[PDB]
C-alpha cells in the first residue's frame, strides 16, 4: 500500500487510486537545465516509480543561475550524471537513473511520459510524432528569460476520473414533486450549492426507494433552492427523508499531435490583461528555432539592436499573422538569459501536468500555456552594455537584468517568516538570485522542528535531519547550494513575545519581508509590523492544489488586513451535543470527549502533585473556583483512580455504556421517536436523526476497540503499564458488571473539609499526567480512540462511519499540500520580490496571483490603492500616522491635540489596553492624568516596558470642533 | 445582458445584469445565488479587481464576460 | 414620586460603568480578582488583536454607554474591564410575568481577537453550579444558544453579519427570545404542540421547576454572595422591589396549589411547591436584612 | 381591507388581508412585500397557533386585527 506516513499530506489531495496509478509510471525527462531540475524535484516528490534523467549538454557556468545541484567543479561533465546522485536523496521510493544515449525508438517506448526540454525543432517534431503514434504522454517545456512555453499531448483518447479535485457535495431532500418534470426541494430553504448539469444519486428516500442506489441522472438548477430530475411519475408517492449527493462523471478527451497543433493552438490564458500575448509568443518561439539555424546554433546577444532586427524579420518572414512587433523585440532582446523564480514556477506546472498524465486525475492544459513576466524589467531598459558577461555563476541573470540590479541584489536584505514548504522554495530562490551575496544579508525563522510528514514537499531536509530545527537545516542546506549566500538563521516565533530580537532596530535595516505562515495571527502580526515600519510584504498561502500571492507597497496599495476572509465555520451546540447528523459532527465531538477526559480531568491533579503548595494558592482564588478546581482533584485522585488495570478496563467499559447507552436512552425519553407535531412533519425528521442506543457485544471489532484504546489510554494516565493484547482485553472487559440506568424527568466549611480529604486519603506519589494529543503517531492510540468514538456516535444516529483516513483528516485539521502548488507559488512570490527591489511604484507592474492547478487555473490582478479618507480636508491613508515626541503627561497630550490637531481625544488606547476614555471612572482620571505616558502605559498593560521599545502606538477616537466622530490615523510616540 | 462569475473551485454562476449598475448590486446577486457576504468577495476581470462604487461600465463589462471569484488561503 | 419612577432614576445612572478586573502581580503577569468563565480563552488569546477590533469596540462602548435597555420590567447592567473592552460581564433581570421575573442572570462576555468577523462569546453564570438548566437554550453547562451567535451557513439574515450585528442586538435577542414567558416551548418540536391540554401540563410542570430554580439562584444566592462587580445594582434592585417579589412569589404559591389533572405532573408539581416554600421562608429571612441604600 | 402583521423589526405594518383569506393567502400576501416563503412564516394570533388550512374568520381577525408574526423560530 501507500505509504502514508510519508504521503499524508499529499493522499489528501491526490487519493489513494492516484497515487497508486503514479506508482506504475516510469518518466523519462529530457534536459537537466534549471527548469528541468524543478520538474524532476517536483516529480519525484510526488512519488512516481521510476525516472530517468537524459542529457547531453555539459555543465557551463550559465547553468549555476538556476541549477542549485551544479558546483563550479562540475563545469565540463554531464549534468544529468553530476544530478542524478543528489537528486535520488530527495525519495527512497523512486528508483532514478541516468542515460547519455540517443534517444532512440525501442528507448522511448518504455516510459509512460516524456518530458522534452531544451530540445531542437526537429527532434521535438520526431518524438511528438513517435510518441503520439505510440500512445505515450508527451510535454515539451522551455523558458527563455522572462517566457515560459508548455505543451502538452495526452494521446487520442485520454480519461479523466475527477474533472476538478473538489469533494461531492451532498444535500437533504424535503419534498419531491411527482409529475413529468419532478422539482426536488432542499431543506428548510438550504442553497444545494449544484451545478448546471450535474449528475446526483438518491439515498435513504422514503416512499421514492426507486430512486435508492439509482444510476446518476442529469438534473437541471432551476434555483439557488430547487432542481429538476426529470420525470418522477413512475415511482411511488414521496414520503419524507432522502439525501442527493453529486458524483463525479469521467471524461474523455482527445489530443491532438504536436504537428497538427502548431498551425490551430487553443490557448490557456496565464494573463487576462494580455490576451495577444500568446499568440505573438507561439510565432516567437517557433521562429527561435529557425534564428538558431541561421546564426550557428546561437541565440540573440542580450540587448542587442541588431539581433532583435533580425528576429524581426525572422519572425515576419516565418508567418503570415500579424505580430505585436515591440513584443517580438522585447523577446529576442532577453531570450538568452535565465533566472530562477521562472525556472520553479514552470518546473511545478509541468510536474502538476505530469502527474495529470500518470494518474488521469485533474483536467491537463489544452493545449498551449505561455507565461511572461516582463513588469519585472526596468521601465527604461538595460543598457547593452550593463548585460554583458562578467564570468560571474549570474551570467544567464545579469543577460535578463544587467550587473546594476545584481548590485542591488546583493546589498538587499529580506526577512522570511516560517520555513515550511514555501519559506523553503523561497529560500532557494532567494540563494540562486544572489540576494544577500555582498553586503545584504537573508534572515529566516521558525518554531518548528522537521517531521517525517514534512520531508514529503519540503526539499531542503533529509530522513536523517529529523528532529532538528527547520530553519537552520534549510540555512545550511541552500549555503551548500550556493556558497555566497549569507544566512541568519533563528528558533523563534514571530509575535509580542520576540519583539526583544525583532525589534524595531532588527525591522529598520529590512528591504522586505516574505510571508510563509500557515495561520493567520502571524500573518496579521506581521502585517501590523511591516505598516509600522514601511517595509514591503509578500503574502502566500496554499491549499491543496490551490494558491495566492499578494504584494503589498507602502504608501501605494492597501494591507492584507484591510480585507476579510470566511471565517472558521463553528458547529451549532445542539448539533454537537444531541442531534449529529454528520460524520464532522460526530468527529469534532469525540475530540472534545477525548481532551475532557484524558486531558482536563487531570490537569489539576498534576498540578496538585507537582506543586506542594498549590492549595494554598487555589484557597486565594475569587468566586466558586476553589471548590469548582479541589473537587475535580479530589474526583481525579480519589474516586475515579485506579489501582490496576482491570479497573481501567471496567472505566472504559463503564464510560462506552453512559456514552453510547445511557445518555442516547434519556435523549429518547425526553423526545419519543414517534413524536409529530401538529401539522404533520415528524420531530425526528429532516436534520434530525432518531438515535438507537448500542448493544455492547465483546465479538464487534468496534466496541472491543474502543474499549481497548480508551483503556490503554486511561492506564497511561495515571502511569499503570499498558496490556496491549486484544485477546486479554476481551476477556477482562467480559466480567465488568455494568449498573443499570433509568432515565430521570459553608463553601469555607466545604473547601476545609475537602483540602483535609486530599492531605489525609490521596497520595503524591502518583503519576498523573494529562495527554497531549497527537496525530501522528499511531503508536499512542489518540487516532484509534478517536476514529472508534467517532464511528461508535455516527453508528448511534445510522450516520455513515468514515475511515481513518477521513478521521485524521477533518479531526487532526490537516492542511492537505502538495510540492507543485508551493513551487509556482513561490516562483510567483520570487518574482513579485524582484519588482519590489527594481523600483516600481506603479501599481500596474505589481500583480496579485491566484492560481488552482486543478483546472488548471491562474489570473492576476493589480493590488487595491490604499483607501483614502478626509479630516479637516486632510486626506490619509492607512500608511500615515502623527508623530510626538519626547516625553509628555497624558494631560498633555490631550492638549497637545486638542491644540495643534483641533481634536478631542475621547478613547485613547494601546493595542488591547485602554489608556484614556470618556466614561473612565473619574479617580483614575485624575490619578493617570500627571504621569508620563510610559508610566500610564506600564501601569495599564500590567507589565514593564523593555528597553529595546523606542516607541509606541496609540490608536485615537476623537471628536471635531463641531462635535461629531471623525477617524484620523494612529500616532507614533517616540520616547526619549 | 449575461455574465458568468467562475469562482476559484472551478463552478460556474450565471447572472442576468444591466451596465451601469453598482459592484454592490453585483455582489448581492452573487450573495443570492451562492451565499458569502458582500465584503468577502474579491472579482477579478481584466487584470484588474473590481471595487465598490463602480459600475460596470468603468471596467467596460459587456455581454458573455467571465469574472474571477478569488479567494485567499491560510496554508504555507 | 413612584416607586417605578425611583428605580429608574437610580438604576438609570450605573447601566455602563467600568471595573477593576484584572490587577497586576509580579514577574510581569496579572491575575483576575473576579471569577470569569473565558479567564483561560483570555491568557490564551494574549496580545493578538484585528487592527479593526479597537474601532469596533469603541463604537459598541458608545452604543452601549446610552443604548441600554431600561424598564420596570427588565433592565441589562454591563461592566467592563478598566483596562480591557473585550472583557465583560452582563447582569439581565427576568421580564415580568415570567418565570424569571425579577431575577438576575449573570453573563460573561469575551471578545475574541477577530471580532467583529467571529462573533463574541458568552457564558451564563447563573447556573446554580451547573445543576440547573433554566432554559432549553440556556445550557446548565452555561452555554448559550442563539442564532444571532453562529457563523454556521444557517441564513443570511440570521448568521452573524460583521456590519449589522452588534453587542446590543444579542443582548435584546436574549432578552427577547430566551426569558419568554413560556419557555418550555422555545424547544423546537414542542412550539406547536401548544393549545393541548398535556402541553398545558408539561409547560406547568416546567414553569414550576423554573421558579424555584429562580429562587433559589437567581435571587436568594444573589443576595447572599452577589459578584463584586453587581453588588451594589443588585442591593438596590433587590431593596426597591422587595413587596414586588414577595407578592410575586406568594402568587406562584397560589398557583402551584392550584388542583393537577394528571398525577405524573402532579407530584412534581407539588414537590416544586415543597423546595419554593422551603426556599421563600430563607428568601424572606435574607430580604429583611437589606439596609437600605443611600 | 386593512389589518396588522408583526415584522422582523419588531414593528407591525400594514397589509391587505380578508377574514375569508386562507392563511395561505395571508401568507402570499405577506410574500409578495419581500419575497418570504409561505412555509417559513407561522401566523400567530396573541400566542395561539394559525395555520394554512384555516382562515382569519375562523379566528374572528378581522380590521383592525394584528397578527403577531413570528417566521418560525429557529434555535440550537
Ligand atoms: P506549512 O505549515 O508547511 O509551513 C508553515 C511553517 O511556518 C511556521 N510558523 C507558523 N507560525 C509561525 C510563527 N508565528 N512564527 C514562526 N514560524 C511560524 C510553522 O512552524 C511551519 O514551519
Amino acid at each position: 500500500d501507500i505509504d502514508e506516513s510519508l504521503y499524508s499530506r499529499q493522499l489528501y489531495v491526490l487519493g489513494h487510486d492516484a497515487m497508486r496509478r503514479m506508482a506504475n509510471s516510469d518518466i523519462l525527462l529530457s534536459g537537466l537545465g534549471g527548469l528541468g531540475l524543478e520538474i524532476a524535484k517536483n516529480v519525484i516528490l510526488g512519488g512516481v516509480k521510476s525516472i530517468t534523467l537524459h542529457d547531453t549538454a555539459t555543465c557551463g557556468l550559465h547553468d549555476l543561475s538556476s541549477q542549485f545541484y551544479l558546483t563550479e567543479a562540475d563545469i565540463g561533465k554531464n549534468r544529468a550524471e553530476a544530478s542524478c546522485a543528489q537528486l535520488a536523496e530527495l525519495n527512497n521510493y523512486v528508483r532514478t537513473v541516468s542515460h547519455t544515449g540517443p534517444l532512440t525508438e525501442e528507448f522511448l517506448r518504455k516510459f509512460r511520459v516524456v518530458v522534452l526540454t531544451n530540445s531542437d525543432g526537429e527532434e521535438q517534431q520526431r518524438i511528438a510524432k513517435f510518441a503520439h503514434e505510440n500512445g505515450i504522454a508527451l510535454i515539451i517545456a522551455e523558458t527563455r528569460g522572462l517566457f515560459a512555453k508548455v505543451f502538452c499531448d495526452f494521446g487520442e483518447s485520454f480519461t479523466i476520473y475527477d474533472q476538478d479535485g473538489t469533494q461531492p457535495i451532498s444535500t437533504m431532500i424535503a419534498s419531491i414533486t411527482h409529475d413529468a418534470q419532478g422539482v426536488v426541494t432542499c431543506l428548510d430553504e438550504t442553497r444545494h450549492g449544484f451545478n448546471d448539469g450535474d449528475y446526483v444519486t438518491f439515498s435513504e428516500v422514503q416512499g421514492m426507494q426507486e430512486l435508492n442506489g439509482c444510476q446518476p441522472l442529469k438534473i437541471t438548477v432551476l434555483g439557488p433552492y430547487t432542481f429538476s430530475i426529470g420525470d418522477t411519475s413512475k415511482f411511488g408517492e414521496y414520503k419524507s427523508g432522502g439525501v442527493a449527493t453529486q458524483v463525479k462523471m469521467p471524461k474523455t478527451i482527445s489530443f491532438k499531435p504536436l504537428a497538427q497543433a502548431t498551425e490551430e493552438p487553443e490557448f490557456l490564458i496565464s494573463d487576462f490583461a494580455k490576451l495577444d500575448s500568446p499568440a505573438t509568443l507561439h510565432v516567437a518561439f517557433n521562429a527561435l528555432s529557425c534564428y538558431r539555424k541561421a546564426h550557428n546554433g546561437a541565440l540573440p546577444r542580450p540587448w542587442n539592436e541588431e539581433d532583435a532586427n533580425s528576429f524581426l524579420e525572422v519572425v515576419r518572414a516565418s508567418s503570415n499573422a500579424e505580430v505585436d512587433e515591440k513584443l517580438v523585440l522585447q523577446f529576442a532582446k532577453i531570450c538568452s538569459g535565465n533566472t530562477c523564480p521562472l525556472d520553479a514556477a514552470v518546473g511545478g506546472i509541468v510536474a502538476q501536468e505530469v502527474l495529470k498524465a500518470c494518474s488521469g486525475k485533474f483536467t491537463p492544459i489544452y493545449q498551449w500555456l505561455y507565461f511572461d513576466a516582463l513588469e519585472c524589467l526596468p521601465t527604461e531598459g538595460v543598457e547593452e552594455a550593463d548585460a554583458q558577461p562578467v564570468g560571474s555563476r549570474y551570467d544567464s541573470q545579469i543577460a535578463i537584468f544587467g550587473k546594476k540590479f545584481q548590485e542591488k541584489l546583493a546589498d538587499s536584505k529580506w526577512f522570511i517568516v516560517g520555513a515550511g514548504a514555501i519559506g523553503c522554495e523561497l529560500l532557494k530562490n532567494f540563494g540562486m538570485l544572489g540576494l544577500g551575496t555582498g553586503n545584504g544579508q537573508i534572515f529566516v525563522t521558525d518554531m518548528d522542528l522537521i517531521e517525517k510528514s514534512n520531508l514529503n514537499r519540503q526539499f531542503l531536509f533529509r530522513p536523517h535531519d529529523v528532529q532538528k530545527p527547520k530553519s537552520m537545516t534549510a540555512a545550511d542546506a541552500i549555503k551548500r547550494m550556493n556558497p555566497e549566500v549569507n544566512v541568519t538563521a533563528y528558533e523563534l516565533r514571530v509575535g509580542a513575545e520576540t519583539e526583544k530580537v525583532f525589534s524595531e532596530d532588527f525591522f529598520g535595516k529590512l528591504d522586505g519581508v516574505a510571508n510563509a505562515l500557515d495561520n493567520v495571527d502571524a500573518r496579521i502580526y506581521m502585517d501590523r509590523k511591516c505598516i509600522f515600519n514601511r517595509i514591503p510584504l509578500v503574502e502566500t498561502g496554499t491549499l491543496g492544489t490551490l494558491g495566492n500571492v499578494q504584494v503589498i507597497v507602502p504608501f501605494a496599495t492597501e494591507s492584507y488586513s484591510s480585507s476579510q476572509d470566511p471565517p472558521e465555520k463553528s458547529i451549532p451546540i445542539c448539533t454537537l451535543k444531541n442531534f449529529p447528523n454528520a460524520i464532522e459532527h460526530t468527529l469534532q465531538w469525540a475530540r472534545d470527549a477525548f481532551e475532557g477526559v484524558f486531558k482536563q480531568s487531570a490537569e489539576n491533579a498534576a498540578q496538585y502533585i507537582a506543586d506542594p503548595q498549590f492549595t494554598e494558592r487555589i484557597a486565594k482564588l475569587p468566586g466558586i473556583q476553589p471548590l469548582e478546581i479541589l473537587d475535580s482533584i479530589k474526583k481525579a485522585l480519589i474516586d475515579d483512580k485506579p489501582k490496576s488495570f482491570a479497573h481501567c478496563v471496567e472505566w472504559a467499559r463503564l464510560y462506552w455504556e453512559d456514552q453510547y447507552v445511557n445518555q442516547i436512552k434519556q435523549l429518547l425519553f425526553n423526545f419519543p421517536p414517534d413524536q409529530i407535531t401538529s401539522s404533520g412533519q415528524p420531530f425526528w425528521s429532516g436534520p434530525k436523526r432518531c438515535p438507537d442506543p448500542l448493544v455492547f457485544d465483546v465479538n464487534d471489532p468496534m466496541h472491543l476497540d474502543f474499549i481497548y484504546a480508551a483503556a490503554n489510554l486511561r492506564a497511561e494516565v495515571y502511569g499503570i503499564e499498558q496490556v496491549r493484547n486484544r485477546e486479554t482485553i476481551a476477556e477482562l472487559v467480559q466480567k465488568v458488571k455494568v449498573p443499570e440506568f433509568k432515565p430521570r424527568s459553608l463553601d469555607q466549611d466545604r473547601v476545609d473539609k475537602i483540602i483535609s480529604e486530599l492531605l489525609k486519603n490521596a497520595d503524591k506519589s502518583s503519576k498523573i499526567t494529562p495527554l497531549e494529543f497527537e496525530k501522528d503517531d499511531d503508536s499512542n492510540l489518540h487516532m484509534d480512540f478517536i476514529v472508534a468514538c467517532s464511528n461508535l456516535r455516527a453508528a448511534n444516529y445510522k450516520i455513515p462511519p468514515a475511515d481513518r483516513h477521513k478521521s485524521k483528516l477533518i479531526a487532526g485539521k490537516i492542511i492537505p499540500a502538495i510540492a507543485t502548488t508551493t513551487s509556482v507559488l513561490s516562483g510567483l512570490a520570487v518574482l513579485e520580490v524582484i519588482k519590489l527591489i527594481v523600483g516600481h511604484r506603479d501599481l500596474v507592474k505589481f500583480k496579485n496571483g491566484f492560481a488552482n492547478l486543478a483546472l488548471p487555473f491562474m489570473a492576476f490582478s493589480e493590488p487595491l490603492p490604499a483607501a483614502k479618507n478626509t479630516y479637516y480636508g486632510k486626506e490619509w491613508t492607512l500608511w500615515d500616522r502623527f508623530e510626538v515626541t519626547g516625553e509628555l503627561s497624558l494631560q498633555e497630550f490631550l492638549n497637545y491635540f486638542e491644540e495643534n490637531e483641533k481634536l478631542k481625544i475621547t478613547m485613547l488606547s494601546q493595542g488591547v489596553s485602554m489608556l484614556y476614555s470618556f466614561f473612565m471612572p473619574k479617580a483614575k482620571c485624575s490619578e493617570r492624568l500627571p504621569l508620563p505616558m510610559s508610566e500610564v502605559v506600564r501601569r495599564v498593560s500590567k507589565r514593564r516596558l523593555e528597553p529595546h521599545e523606542r516607541s509606541l502606538v496609540f490608536e485615537i477616537c476623537c471628536n471635531d470642533v463641531d462635535g461629531e466622530d471623525v477617524e484620523v490615523p494612529y500616532v507614533r510616540y517616540t520616547l526619549p | 445582458m449575461q455574465i458568468f462569475v467562475k469562482t476559484l473551485t472551478g463552478k460556474t454562476i450565471t447572472l442576468e445584469v444591466e451596465p451601469s449598475d453598482t459592484i454592490e448590486n453585483v455582489k448581492a446577486k452573487i450573495q443570492d445565488k451562492e451565499g458569502i457576504p458582500p465584503d468577502q468577495q474579491r472579482l477579478i476581470f481584466a487584470g484588474k479587481q473590481l471595487e465598490d462604487g463602480r459600475t460596470l461600465s468603468d471596467y467596460n463589462i459587456q455581454k458573455e464576460s467571465t469574472l474571477h471569484l478569488v479567494l485567499r488561503l491560510r496554508g504555507a | 414620586k413612584s416607586i417605578e419612577q425611583r428605580y429608574l432614576e437610580l438604576m438609570k445612572k450605573r447601566q455602563f460603568d467600568t471595573f477593576d478586573m484584572i490587577v497586576e502581580s509580579d514577574n510581569n503577569s496579572f491575575r483576575f480578582v473576579v471569577s470569569h468563565h473565558f479567564e483561560k480563552m483570555v491568557r490564551l488569546a494574549g496580545d493578538r488583536y484585528h487592527p479593526s477590533r479597537v474601532k469596533r469596540l469603541a463604537q459598541e462602548a458608545v452604543t452601549l454607554s446610552t443604548s441600554l435597555p431600561l424598564s420596570f420590567s427588565s433592565s441589562v447592567f454591563v461592566r467592563c474591564d478598566t483596562d480591557r473592552l473585550d472583557i465583560m460581564k452582563v447582569l439581565i433581570t427576568g421580564p415580568a410575568d415570567t418565570p424569571y421575573a425579577n431575577g438576575c442572570f449573570e453573563f460573561d462576555v469575551f471578545f475574541p481577537p477577530d471580532y467583529p468577523n467571529q462573533p463574541m462569546l458568552i457564558n451564563l453564570e447563573t447556573t446554580g453550579r451547573h445543576s440547573v438548566r433554566f432554559n432549553p437554550n440556556l445550557y446548565n453547562d452555561g452555554k448559550v444558544c442563539l442564532s444571532v451567535l453562529n457563523t454556521w451557513h444557517g441564513r443570511p439574515e440570521e448568521k452573524w453579519n460583521a456590519q449589522t450585528s452588534s453587542f446590543l442586538q444579542v443582548l435584546v435577542s436574549i432578552q427577547s427570545l430566551i426569558l419568554v414567558p413560556e419557555p418550555y416551548f422555545n424547544e423546537p418540536g414542542f412550539e406547536r404542540s401548544r393549545g393541548s391540554p398535556s402541553g398545558t401540563n408539561s409547560s406547568r410542570e416546567y414553569n414550576s421547576n423554573i421558579y424555584q430554580a429562580c429562587v433559589r439562584w437567581a435571587m436568594l444566592e444573589q443576595i447572599r454572595s452577589p459578584s463584586q462587580c453587581f453588588k451594589d445594582v443588585i442591593h438596590k434592585h433587590f431593596w426597591l422591589k422587595r413587596e414586588e417579589i414577595c407578592a410575586q412569589i406568594e402568587g406562584w404559591i397560589e398557583e402551584l396549589g392550584k388542583p393537577q389533572y394528571t398525577e405524573r405532573a402532579s407530584r412534581t408539581i407539588s414537590f416544586n411547591s415543597m423546595v419554593l416554600r422551603r426556599h421563600y421562608r430563607h428568601l424572606r429571612e435574607e430580604l429583611s436584612k437589606l439596609k437600605p441604600p443611600r
